[PDB]
């Protein structure tokens, strides 16, 4: 009977760090919002992966620029050819 | 490569800083190529001891003749 | 002495082996010493760009041999440097330095200058045809 | 039931740059090797590990979007954020939001002067990295 | 060098140009500055660290002289050039700087050149 109660806290310590991890996006999109920065909940979890991955900031915002540009030059090739 | 080095040797050399990064990178790259000759040096007088060092009648590749 | 070679004073007290051995080493030295005599000398803009370039092109080797140099010290500092070793490890620049010492010293004797100097390039050139490095 | 763990940077960008161009693979691979050569050699030590800086820079932008009360907002987000301990690289995070962040003004449909000032930051390239 | 660059600054007769030239100067100070700044903090962080890391960082007086070497260089460029300046204003200081430009070390072209572009700009 010992062991079980080991597991299931760990369970529900991996869960909190999940909603709080959730909490956490939810504020950074609101933030995101109001300064309007457009990134939409996948993108805004896939670089929050990447940042928590060790991307290089001066990097990772010129990357991020970059990527965010070609994105804006696709979606107007898109709508050109459309 | 004398040219690949030569930072200061060009047409077209743009204005840097002093900068010496890459040069601390030749450094290092220097200092490996040292270390690796040295640890070459090391690995090889190991194995030469460790043949000349087996025991007495050990090691021999004609086992038992 | 003039534009000679320069030359080392040992320690009478030196062992004579000892004594050999950096008789031996010393022209390294001395090729270093004369390659920066020349470089300090035709780096003087009357000398052209094109002496120019080449002392610049000497600088960047130069800095190789310092770099060289600065990990003997490094590994003296461990302690870890035997003559025998040093011989070895400077061999290799001990014949980079002689071959670029001996293509000063020719480009000094001839004076050679722009298209002359370009010749004397192409003549040392062909002088290494055998030393691939 | 996925459980944080370091992916390589190939499956990140991939997945970045298909919900970025909502296009597979394929059809961005042209962006994706130009990104990932501009990326690959790209690291920061100049950044200066600082969130201080950046929610600064945050409060101005606000304040010059006429947004104070939005700075407040998001003074008290930075403030939680803090009292989380999910984030390592908060620094890098805001940089990253920051950048990204697109002014609504830019509220209106254009922003007054681009007067970039020499306040800045700080470069970090003093130490040896 | 900084005894020039004081003597200079304070003179308003140096005119625009001059006041450029000095101003292109100190740029160029600050960037040697930053690079002394730099290769200090390594030397600090060598003798801070106890540790006989046989870094770049660890200061040997070759490799003091070896990251100094390139400085040397440059200071030397710098020194000359301020010398070559030495008393030329104007038009007069635009003919110094281009003579300076026709030097041979494409190390020194380049310095020189972007001084002369920002200086003449």
């Amino acid at each position: 009977m010992a062991s079980s109660s080991g597991a299931g806290a760990a369970a529900a310590a991996a869960a909190a760090n999940l909603n709080a991890v959730r909490e956490t996006m939810d504020v950074l999109l609101e933030i995101s919002r109001i300064l309007n920065t457009g990134l939409d909940m996948e993108t805004l979890s896939i670089c929050v992966r990447l940042c928590e991955q060790g991307i290089n900031p001066e990097a990772l915002s010129s990357v991020i620029k970059e990527l965010r540009k070609a994105t804006e030059a696709l979606k107007a090739a898109e709508n050109m050819t459309s | 490569d004398y040219f690949l080095n030569n930072k200061h040797v060009g047409r077209n050399v743009p204005y840097s800083g002093y900068d010496c990064d890459d040069l601390s990178v030749f450094e290092m790259d220097v200092q490996s190529l040292i270390s690796r000759e040295e640890c070459l040096c090391h690995s090889m007088i190991q194995e030469t001891l460790q043949v000349m060092e087996a025991a007495p009648g050990t090691g021999l590749p004609t086992v038992g003749l | 002495a003039g534009r000679q070679s320069r030359t080392f004073l040992v320690d009478p007290n030196l062992d004579l082996s000892i004594r050999e051995l950096v008789h031996r080493i010393l022209p390294v030295a001395a090729s270093y010493s004369a390659v920066t005599r020349f470089i300090e000398e035709k780096s003087s803009f009357e000398y052209g760009q094109v002496n120019h370039a080449l002392a610049a092109a000497m600088r960047t080797l130069v800095k190789e041999h310092l770099i060289l140099v600065s990990q003997l010290e490094q590994l003296h500092r461990q302690g870890l440097l035997s003559l025998q070793k040093l011989w070895f490890y400077i061999q290799p620049a001990m014949r980079t330095m002689d071959i670029l010492a001996s293509l000063a010293t020719s480009v000094d004797k001839g004076e050679c200058l722009g298209g002359s100097t370009l010749s004397l390039l192409h003549d040392r050139s062909f002088s290494y045809t055998g030393d691939s490095q | 039931m996925a459980t944080p763990d370091q992916k390589s940077p190939n499956v990140l960008l991939q997945n970045l740059c298909c919900r970025i161009l909502g296009r597979s693979e394929a059809d961005v691979a042209q962006q994706f090797q130009y990104a990932v050569r501009v990326i690959g050699s790209n690291f920061a030590p100049t950044v200066e590990r600082d969130e201080f800086l950046v929610a600064e820079k945050i409060k101005k932008e606000l304040i010059r979007q006429r947004r104070e009360a939005d700075a407040a907002l998001f003074s008290e987000l930075h403030r939680k954020l803090h009292s989380q301990g999910v984030l390592k690289n908060k620094w890098s995070i805001l940089y990253l939001l920051l950048s990204l962040s697109e002014d609504p003004r830019r509220q209106p449909s254009k922003v007054s002067s681009y007067a970039t000032l020499f306040a800045q930051a700080l470069p970090r390239d003093a130490h040896s990295t | 060098i900084r005894r020039y660059t004081d003597q200079r600054s304070l003179d308003r007769s140096f005119g625009l140009v001059g006041q450029s030239f000095c101003a292109a100067l100190h740029q160029e100070l600050r960037e040697y500055y930053r690079l002394l700044s730099v290769l200090h903090s390594q030397l600090q962080l060598e003798d801070d660290q106890g540790v006989n890391l046989g870094l770049e960082s660890s200061l040997t007086l070759r490799r003091l002289l070896v990251w100094t070497y390139d400085p040397k260089i440059r200071l030397k460029t710098l020194a000359a050039l301020v010398d070559h300046c030495q008393g030329r204003k104007g038009g007069e200081l635009a003919s110094a700087v281009h003579a300076y430009t026709k030097t041979g070390d494409p190390y020194m072209r380049s310095l020189v050149q972007h001084i002369l572009s920002l200086v003449s700009h």
